[PDB]
């Protein structure tokens, strides 16, 4: 369902937002979950351009440049 | 919390008195430039000795005696240097730009 | 430690002298309202505003009125820097007094730093991204915002009060970003269905209706002229009527050649109105458009084709003139709604009394136990139900086509000109359900239980209702408000579980 | 017929006679109150009630008592006035006389010493106004009465939902005034249960073993008993031949040597009569029929002592054999039936984990109070005090009341404490309902629904404040010694005091009074409330409670409430509504006899018009009243139908009743739907006064009722005639008749001048009389803001016609002409309170002096000496009202400032600028200065002028009242010294001050020159008092906050006329906003060439449908039209004849209304008035349902000379040519709402901000930024823009950096962003690293 499948998010902080915040960090906390953003909703609340729209060719030439040489 | 019931709490009507406004701050950057023109206007020795009396864009500031062994002319002399400057900047085309200053 | 960490768990602490029990680090970071983060509830914003709204028919699509006092404190760092920049004032600081003295010289550089630099407008209740969009600031005198009639519906924004807050594209960047996406010009299909969201409201779409359409008999019936130039020249000078069947001359194009227009001239059967409306047509469309009685779907589909046909930038001119058009034409039209234009059938008491036979034939029946209890019930309602759906197609057929006018001859008999009809039937407002409250017998309530009451409401809004009957509708009332005011809410809490899975 | 009537008379439609006519409608607010505080010499709620209830306090068994005797209200502090202007609280001192006696140690008991402490001071009482309304800081407020569930019991349903079982359930509830609730449910299994407030269930015989009750008394108590004997041998049982009702026969049921029913065949009522008529008492039975029966009591063995089997057991066929053989002969068992008489109490013993008194009492003990160890005193205690207590708990009188009505009880009256009779009979009740005999009460019903007030429950609050006081008095009697301590030391003042302050001062049902006007006053003191405490929440009552109940008819207006989050949670009272005897809803009603439609009134409750079956307020009777239909619609019990002619008990008493005030005022309000109506009587709240208070055009009829009954007139104490007649003040010499014969008189009335409403608009009255005029007692001697010779003027009717202009009406906006903001009709006068503070910081005190640092000659010149706005200056937005400056020493520059201060030689001030300046764009005229000193401080310059000038016209004031209170007083004398004394112009000569000496022959009258004499020097005197008290008042400092020295406060009248932006609407809940204010030039005009001042849109009259508004439209016309002819015959001046004659012609009309008329009117002085009065229209009333119909306006169009269409034909004043078809021109009174754009406009650049996370805040009045939420940032999301979104959460708002690094670009003339990261998000990262958790920024 909606309401389901929205509780998983691979980014913790997104999470964070519309689920129970004191469960989230927690359960994140233990597995030492790593948030690389990705998102629309985590990099808004970080306060750095949109992964999409005309910041698509920020996260785009960066996305490509992380994870190689 | 205060009225409505809503997120409004008492914290967070109390406002930054500690910051210093944009307005002012974009002045005093400008002011900058000014004295830097202006100082740019009189000699080089006058301009040196009234940089060195004031802080201007150096640490701290200097005594008169202090201006007066680094310039190896020293006491009264600089003192009247001084003055003079302070008069050359004094009456306006000089003073236009920074009489506007002064509110 | 642990009141400290997240109280609330053990036994939550109370703060000193007061009841309230202690914020604690766990509620410093989780918020209220629900789930709210602040980056999620709302966050201030500088450079920005906000007013009532008002409307403004002499703009542009492409802009919209803003206040003077308002623009002057929104842009007021590009107007210190542009002042400076110029030379009208020494340093920011001057400037600064400048403004706040209000000099003459500082409207100009106002103008100037206004020009091309766009502006975010937005209301309250934002569902689609069509709840924002970009305008080009045109400075106004006064305290009111001005926002143009054709966004009047992506806004959902009634003139009743209603608030919209502004913002500034303050880098580079997101002026070219508003300019470029959040433009109003630039939206003008729904991103929901490539239908129009400019399609004109209902002032436009009386005036295009009663433009093009015709009675019976008019001023110059029957008669020819060259071009719609001096179709329009025959109609100001009151020598012809807006409305009459008549034979002109138009010259229509066509597309169809290879990205090339092909030109065709002939004699149309058309009415004065339509050949005046013609003109502002543009090019490759077929006259056989503007050849019809425009109602509001069918004025949608003209701007829709043309959208399809000629591209953006003619139908965004096309358009703005449709809404100027309509409402100049509209003005002249003199539609008005007196309380004799809501016409309540002839035969209407005779139906009543005619049902409320029928009710008394049941009761006998139930007297003697020929019926049961429910079934009774059931008899007596579906009697009403089909009374009332008699006097509503009674009133229809009469405030529709009675109408009765002579051409020549005798008699002959059309659609009606009867103002509260041509604004159901255009679709400009109301509609039949409504009409048929003004004229005729007004449903059947149903008590908060949901139980439909057998006996409905006999009287309508055109004659008066009793005690009883205003007393029976408040239900009604307060039911509609209420749902309506709670599926607003579904709504919301539907769209936020939409976005936060997608 | 009144004076003012004379002077204008409402043209009234309508057919039904009003047999009773709207009552005081303030009623509600002065009545509670004035119970509240009173001396009621016995339990009656008042404050004696709040205190016999708590009184006498003992000490814990040391027999010292404290015992409360009498107390009294003292005069108020300052009066209304007064306390208005300081801004104290309007109170009075509360003086308890307790008497505290000390019991001889061992008594018999006697007193070693008792002192009576004079009346102690506990505390000051707010007081209420004539207006109904308080003042807690210097402001009017209002305390609105409250709606919730009636005490006592209640039982409910809760099928459906609960289980999905369908099974549904029964649960009973009793709710209590004050003290825990006690609550009985049932299960899916059937067994009872029990449990106090929301707490723990347990099994519901456990309460009754807490009564002390053993199994075999609660058996005795909840089934009947079934006999068995063993006569002879093999059994018997006794046969009551109405117990096999509903059953099978289970074998052979034989008796009398003959069988009346056999195996199999169900026991009917044919056998049931057989077994009657021949009377089978007794019949034998099997042994085995017992084998399901449950023992009713206990049984042992007579020989052994041991118990055979215990009560409410199962018997076996072992056991009857066990218990036989022991020699026992009768066995009473349970009478149990699963369809009649249920066997519900014996499983839920089979539940119960106790068994005796202390067992239960420990499970109880141990449910309120869990894990911690119970005691047998604690247990006792708890249960004793939790419903057996006098002190923990009560029902009060509503509560018992409904309690034993509930209950089929006799007594209407009794204890105010649960008895076990009650419990039990509660008990019972319910297992009837589950049994099938009896109904389920609602709670929506209003009988259900009980209205409290404000002096309830300030009644309530003391009561708090008296109990938290107890607990003192009980704690320092513990330790005292003898003789030394008195009722002063113990009983404080701050506890009271607070307790009483916290209610009126803040509380969701405590509030200000809604002053924009007069409406919304009387609408706010009459209106109700669901909300607030004990009451439910709008996020917890669902739809049933919000949605109109049948029982609202004539209690509740169904029309009358608040669109929005809380949608009839709050309702208004209706018409002619009243607070029942026990404080329920009920409405006036005819009471008909026989066939007799008597006009006798009658009231009844939502309980008594159950039965009853009422007539409808439209109904067509004549002569004697008899129902001319056979038939006519009805309603009886919760629902309506057609009734026979003869069967109607009662009848509606007005066509208005069901409505409330506001609904009232809505004309044609029949011919609108009900969200429409509804929305338009919320806006009629909202209207401001406007500049010239006018008339409605088109009326009601109730508008003059709300004027005068709302405190905003001034209505004449007693009839007479004017001596003097002022802007200012109002002196009426009395008639004699109602004049008393001592102090002889005459009526001064102070008339409220321009001062601050509160919500900043302007109340002002004018006197509506002139010099030497007749007035009637009880008439308009003047009239307050919005009101017009005794009617209500919410706002100005004008021209209107409906047509599209070229859009510029477009959605609901609206096209006004320039006449109109021309000639200033709808511009308002705003009062704005603006307050300078100076105060104490550590630097230094803060001066009001007119010095201040960096100001130029002309922002000085507005100032005195002393640094305040001279009275009368017209200021705009930066103007200086009041300087006041703060110190800040070392200001700590910087080197290049240095250089700037060395060249110009400019001493940088130790002082700052705080000085108050008119806020940014607003402009007035000052009105008023007031200065407020600590007490103690030297009064500056101006506030000594201020002080000195006060003082004279004070002296001048009083000396006023005096002179023609005086002469008022001689005057009499006068007249009485020429009975029996006289000389005309003997008397007159001497000095009149020697007048007192001459006496008269032997009558009454020498003891009437005495009591002029008396009450003459009365006078005098008081004169002197008077004029000390207010030459102290003025004088003395007032007490102010910690640090703050003094304050002043600047009155500003701004007037704002009309401009674009700016809300109005009609009566009709037809909103708009005014687009563009249009020339006259360009203004569609008729034949005649007058122009039209409004311009509406037809297209938003179908849709919504209010087609009132367009019958409103017509009248008016109409009504204009009487008014243009009159208009005319008065400016062709004919005569008193043909004037006379047109406006009788008019206030006829065709045939069958109620109006009646003239010419008994004085055909000259009076009539001419009257036509004087009615050229600017022609007033006309349509009641609520029984207004105006079609024909009579058509037919009062004709007599207009104007169109039956009410359609004209039009030319636009731009081309001059005609407008196709005709339209709808007419007049429509017309509103202003405060919405006013110069008020809503809002603009911010770059403000203050927050500290604890920096963002936008305004803290100047400057205003911080729009918020931009979640939804605006996915409009963001949709489109491409990133850069937008980016500057929107960072650079413009929560980047403590990226907004002056922006700003510096923005004047630079770069168009960029360094946008770092939000401080939001920076504090999160603190938050949360604050805690165990480790929040890292990993890579690059
Ligand atoms: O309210 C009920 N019926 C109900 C009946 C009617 C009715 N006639 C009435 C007309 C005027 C006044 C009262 C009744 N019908 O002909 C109207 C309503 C109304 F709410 F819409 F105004 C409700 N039933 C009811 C009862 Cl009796 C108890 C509790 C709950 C309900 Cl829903
Ligand atoms: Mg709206």
């Amino acid at each position: 369902g909606i309401t389901k499948a929205s509780l998983a998010t691979e980014s913790f902080i997104s999470a964070a937002s519309f689920q129970e915040t004191t469960r989230v960090l927690t359960e994140a906390a233990v597995a030492g979950k790593r948030d690389e953003l990705r998102g629309l909703k985590e990099n808004v609340i970080v306060g750095r351009l949109i992964p999409a729209g005309t910041g698509y060719a920020y996260h785009q030439d960066r996305m490509r440049r992380r994870a190689a040489g | 919390p205060i009225g409505d019931d809503e997120d409004s709490h008492l914290g967070d009507f109390i406002e930054d008195t500690t910051l210093e406004l944009p307005l002012d701050s974009a002045t005093t950057e400008s002011l900058r430039a000014a004295t830097h023109d202006v100082l740019a206007g009189l000699t080089a020795r006058e301009a040196k000795v009234l940089r060195m009396r004031f802080g201007i864009d150096m640490n701290t500031d200097y005594t008169l005696e202090e201006v007066g062994k680094q310039f190896d002319v020293t006491r009264e002399r600089i003192r009247q240097i001084e003055a003079k400057a302070l008069r050359k900047l004094r009456h306006p085309s000089r003073s236009e730009v920074l009489r506007s200053f002064l509110d | 430690v642990d009141a400290l960490l997240d109280n609330g768990r053990r036994g939550r602490a109370i703060t000193g002298s007061n009841k309230r029990p202690l914020k604690s680090l766990a509620d410093m970071i989780k918020g209220k309202q629900g789930r709210f983060r602040q980056n999620l509830l709302g966050k201030r914003v500088d450079y920005s505003g906000r007013s009532v709204i008002t409307v403004g028919p002499y703009l542009r699509l492409h802009q919209c009125g803003l206040p003077k006092k308002m623009a002057l404190e929104l842009f007021k760092p590009f107007i210190y820097g542009k002042l400076e920049l110029r030379g009208l004032a020494t340093t920011i600081k001057a400037a600064k007094k400048m403004v706040e003295r209000e000099e003459a010289v500082v409207w100009d550089i106002l103008d100037e730093v206004i020009r091309e630099h766009p502006v975010l407008l937005n209301r309250a209740p934002t569902l689609h991204r069509l709840g924002i969009q970009a305008f080009e600031p045109v400075l106004i005198e006064g305290k009111a915002i001005q926002l143009h009639p054709l966004v009047c519906a992506a806004y959902n924004a009634d003139f009743d009060g209603d608030q919209m807050a502004v913002h500034v594209p303050l880098t580079l960047e997101a002026q070219l970003e508003a300019r470029a996406l959040m433009m109003s010009t630039n939206n003008i299909l729904s991103p929901a269905n490539g239908e129009p969201i400019i399609v004109p409201s209902q002032d436009v779409v009386l005036g295009l209706y009663y433009m093009t359409r015709d009675c019976v008999n008019a001023k110059g019936e029957g008669m020819v002229l060259t071009g719609p130039k001096e179709a329009e020249r025959l109609y100001r000078s009151g020598l012809a009527s807006l409305h009459a069947r008549v034979k002109v001359r138009i010259t229509e194009y066509e597309k169809d050649a290879n990205g090339e227009l092909v030109a065709k001239t002939s004699l149309k059967d058309t009415t004065v109105g339509r050949a005046i409306l013609w003109m502002i047509v543009p090019k490759g469309l077929p006259y056989s458009i503007v050849n019809q009685a425009l109602g509001k779907k069918a004025i949608s589909k003209m701007l829709n084709t043309c959208y399809r046909i000629l591209g953006l930038k003619p139908t965004v001119i096309f358009a703005d003139q449709i809404m100027y058009t309509g409402f100049a034409y509209a003005a002249r039209s003199g539609a008005s709604v007196g309380i004799d234009d809501m016409v309540i059938p002839e035969k209407k008491h005779e139906i009543i009394s005619e049902a409320e036979a029928e009710v008394a034939e049941i009761q006998e029946q139930f007297q003697s136990g020929l019926v049961t209890a429910g079934e009774r019930y059931n008899k007596v309602i579906d009697i009403w139900a089909a009374a009332n759906d008699r006097v509503s197609k009674a009133m229809m057929d009469n405030l529709q086509t009675e109408t009765v006018i002579n051409r020549d001859g005798q008699e002959e008999k059309q659609v009606s000109f009867n103002s509260i009809y041509m604004m159901a039937d255009s679709g400009a407002r109301g509609s039949a359900a409504q009409i048929r409250q003004l004229a005729g017998m007004r449903g059947l309530m149903a008590k908060p239980d949901g139980s439909i009451i057998e006996t409905p409401i006999t009287a309508n809004f055109r004659e008066g209702l009793n005690v009883l009957q205003y007393f029976i509708s408040t239900h009604g009332a307060r039911k509609g408000l209420a749902d309506t005011a709670l599926k607003t809410a579904n709504s919301g809490y539907l769209t936020r579980r939409l976005v936060d899975v997608a | 017929y009144s004076y003012t009537e004379k002077k204008r008379i409402r043209k009234d439609f309508g057919k039904r006679p009003q047999v009773l006519d709207v009552p005081y409608l303030l009623s509600i607010q002065l009545d509670s109150f004035q119970k509240f505080i009173e001396q009621d010499p016995e339990g009656q709620y008042g404050l004696e009630a709040a205190f016999r209830s708590v009184f006498p306090i003992q000490s814990y068994s040391g027999n010292s008592e404290l015992q409360y005797v009498s107390y009294r209200l003292g005069e108020p502090v300052f009066d209304v006035q007064e306390c208005q202007i300081r801004g104290v609280t309007y109170s009075a001192p509360l003086r308890v006389k307790l008497r505290l006696v000390i019991y001889e140690r061992e008594a018999p008991e006697g007193t070693v010493k008792d002192i009576k402490e004079q009346e102690v001071y506990m505390g000051e009482i707010p007081l209420m106004t004539d207006n109904g309304t308080f003042v807690i800081n210097g402001t009017e407020r209002v305390i609105v009465s409250q709606l919730h569930r009636s005490p006592g019991v209640f039982f409910d349903s809760d099928k459906g939902k609960t289980h999905s079982s369908g099974k549904v359930l029964y649960n009973a509830r009793i709710i209590p005034y004050r003290g825990s609730w006690l609550d009985f449910e049932f299960d899916p299994k059937d067994n009872l249960f029990v449990r106090i407030d929301r707490r723990r269930k347990l099994p519901a015989t456990i309460i009754l073993r807490a009564l002390n009750y053993t199994t075999e008394q609660i058996l005795d108590l909840f089934f009947e008993k079934v006999i068995f004997e063993i006569r002879d041998n093999k059994l018997q049982m006794e046969l009551v031949p109405e117990r096999l009702r509903g059953e099978t026969a289970s074998f052979d049921i034989e008796a009398n040597g003959k069988v009346y029913v056999e195996k199999g065949r169900r026991i009917t009522a044919r056998h049931i009569r057989q077994l009657e008529k021949d009377d089978v008492k007794l019949i034998e039975v099997p042994v085995e029929y017992i084998a399901g029966k449950v023992v009713a009591k206990d049984y042992i063995d007579e020989s052994t002592g041991e118990l055979i089997c215990a009560a409410n057991m199962e018997l076996s066929l072992d056991l009857l054999a066990k218990l036989s053989q022991s020699g026992h002969k009768r066995i009473e068992t349970l009478f149990t039936n699963d369809l009649d008489h249920g066997p519900y109490i014996s499983e839920t013993l089979r539940v119960d984990p106790t068994n005796d008194r202390l067992s239960a009492l420990v499970e109880i003990y141990r449910m309120m109070r869990p894990g911690e160890p119970p005691t047998r005193e604690a247990a006792e205690s708890l249960f004793e005090n939790l419903f057996f207590s006098e002190d923990r708990y009560d029902l009060s009188a509503v509560g018992r009341m409904k309690f034993n009505r509930s209950l089929l009880r006799e007594e209407i009256e009794g204890s105010g404490i649960l008895s076990k009779d009650d419990i039990i009979d509660v008990m019972k009740k319910l297992i009837d309902i589950r049994n099938g005999k009896g109904e389920v009460d609602d709670i929506d019903h209003l009988g259900n629904r009980r209205i409290r007030s404000v002096g309830e429950m300030a009644e309530n609050q003391f009561r708090v404040g008296l109990v938290r006081v107890e607990r003192a008095v009980k704690e320092r009697l513990s330790l005292g010694d003898l003789d030394t301590l008195m009722p002063q030391d113990m009983i404080n003042a701050k506890p009271i005091s607070a307790a009483v302050k916290e209610f009126f001062g803040s509380s969701q049902l405590s509030q200000f009074m809604d002053q924009n006007n007069p409406l919304s006053e009387i609408t706010h003191k009459r209106r109700i409330s669901a909300l607030g405490p004990g009451g439910l929440t709008r996020e917890r009552a669902g739809f049933e409670v919000r949605d109109v109940h049948p029982t609202h008819y004539g209690r509740v207006c169904p029309i009358e409430t608040p669109e929005g989050p809380n949608i009839g949670l709050i309702n208004s009272l209706s018409v002619y509504a009243q607070t029942n005897e026990y404080g329920f809803l009920e409405t006036p009603y005819r009471k008909v006899t026989d066939g007799v439609v008597t006009d006798e009134i009658h009231y009844l409750s939502a309980i008594e018009e159950g039965n009853y079956v009422i007539a409808q307020a439209n109904s067509n009777l004549d002569e004697e009243g008899h129902f001319v239909e056979d038939l006519v619609t009805c309603r009886s019990k919760g629902e309506s139908s057609l009734f026979s002619r003869d069967q109607v008990d009662y009848m509606d008493v007005s066509t208005q009743q069901v409505v409330s005030v506001g609904a009232s005022l809505i004309p044609f309000l029949e011919h609108d739907d009900a969200n429409r109506a509804l929305m338009g009587a919320n806006m009629q709240r909202q209207a401001v006064p406007t500049l010239r208070a006018d008339k409605p055009l088109v009326g009601t009829g109730m508008e003059r009722a709300v004027a005068v009954d709302s405190g905003v007139t001034a209505v004449a104490k007693r009839g007479g005639v004017v001596q003097y007649v002022d802007a200012s003040r109002i002196v009426i010499k009395v008639n004699e008749d109602e004049m008393y014969p001592g102090e002889a008189g005459i009526d001064i009335y102070n008339l409220t001048k321009y001062t601050r409403s509160n919500q900043n608009t302007c109340i002002n009255q004018m006197p509506c009389v002139s010099l030497g005029e007749p007035v009637e007692r009880g008439d308009v001697l003047a009239d307050g803001p919005s009101t017009d010779l005794g009617e209500l003027a919410l706002g100005q009717n004008m021209r209107v016609a409906f047509m599209p202009w070229n859009g510029y009406n477009f959605e609901d906006s609206i096209l006004v002409s320039e006449r109109v903001v021309q000639e200033d009709r709808f511009t308002t006068i705003h009062i704005q309170e603006l307050a300078c503070v100076s105060r104490d910081t550590k630097l230094g005190p803060e001066e009001i002096t007119a010095d201040i640092p960096n100001v130029g000659e002309a922002a000085l010149s507005k100032l005195d000496e002393s640094g305040i706005v001279y009275i009368g200056a017209e200021v705009t937005g930066g103007d200086i009202l009041v300087g006041k400056v703060t110190p800040k020493g070392e200001t700590q520059l910087t080197p290049e400032e240095k250089l700037l201060r060395a060249i110009f030689g400019e001493k940088a001030s130790d002082v700052k600028d705080s000085s108050l300046r008119v806020p940014n764009g607003v402009s007035g005229t000052v009105i008023d200065v007031q200065v407020f000193t600590r007490d103690g401080v030297e009064k500056d310059k101006r506030a000594l002028e201020i002080e000195e000038m006060q003082l004279k016209q004070a002296k001048k004031d009083l000396s006023e009242e005096l002179q023609i209170l005086e002469a008022g007083l001689f005057s009499r004398i006068r007249a009485v010294l020429v009975a029996g004394g006289v000389e005309a112009e003997k008397l007159d000569k001497l000095p009149r001050d020697r007048w007192l000496e001459l006496g008269l022959t032997d009558e009454e009258k020498q003891n009437q020159l005495e009591q002029l004499a008396e009450q003459y020097d009365e006078l005098k005197h008081e004169f002197e008092k008077k004029l000390e008290a207010k030459r102290r008042k003025i004088t003395q400092g007032d007490d102010l906050a910690p640090g703050v020295l003094k304050i002043v406060k600047v009155y500003l009248a701004v007037k704002r006329r009309i401009q674009p932006g700016d809300k109005m609407a009609g009566r009709h809940g037809n909103k708009g906003v005014i687009s563009k204010i249009n020339p006259i030039e360009d203004m569609p005009y008729d034949e005649n060439g007058t122009p039209v001042d409004i311009v509406l849109n037809p297209l938003g009259v179908p849709s919504r449908m209010n087609i009132g508004q367009i019958l409103e439209t017509h009248l008016g016309m109409a009504a204009k039209g009487i008014g243009d002819k009159i208009n005319a015959m008065l400016k062709q001046q004919q005569e008193v004849a043909k004037l006379r004659e047109f406006i009788q012609r008019a206030y006829d009309l065709g045939a069958d209304v109620r109006q009646k008329v003239d010419l008994s009117t004085f055909s000259d002085e009076e009539v001419m008035r009257l036509a004087e009065n009615l050229r600017k229209g022609m007033p006309i009333a349509t009641p609520v349902f029984d207004g105006a119909k079609e024909a009579e306006i058509k037919e009062l169009l004709k007599l207009g000379d104007l169109p039956t269409s009410g359609q004209i034909r039009l030319y636009d004043g731009r081309t001059g040519e005609q407008f196709e078809r005709p339209v709808t021109v007419g007049y429509m009174y017309m509103l202003k709402l405060n919405h006013l754009v110069d008020d809503k406009m809002h603009a911010r650049s770059t403000g203050s901000y927050s500290l604890v996370t920096q963002q936008p805040l305004g803290g100047k009045a400057q205003f911080g930024g729009q918020r931009f939420g979640e939804m605006e940032v996915w409009a963001l999301e949709a489109y491409g823009a990133a850069y937008t979104l980016q500057e929107m959460l960072t650079v413009k708002s929560d980047d403590v950096n990226g907004r002056t690094k922006m700003y510096k670009n923005i004047v630079d003339g770069n168009h960029q962003m360094e946008p770092g990261m939000p401080e939001s998000f920076n504090v999160l990262l603190k938050e949360i690293r604050s805690l165990g958790i480790n929040i890292e920024l990993e890579d690059e």
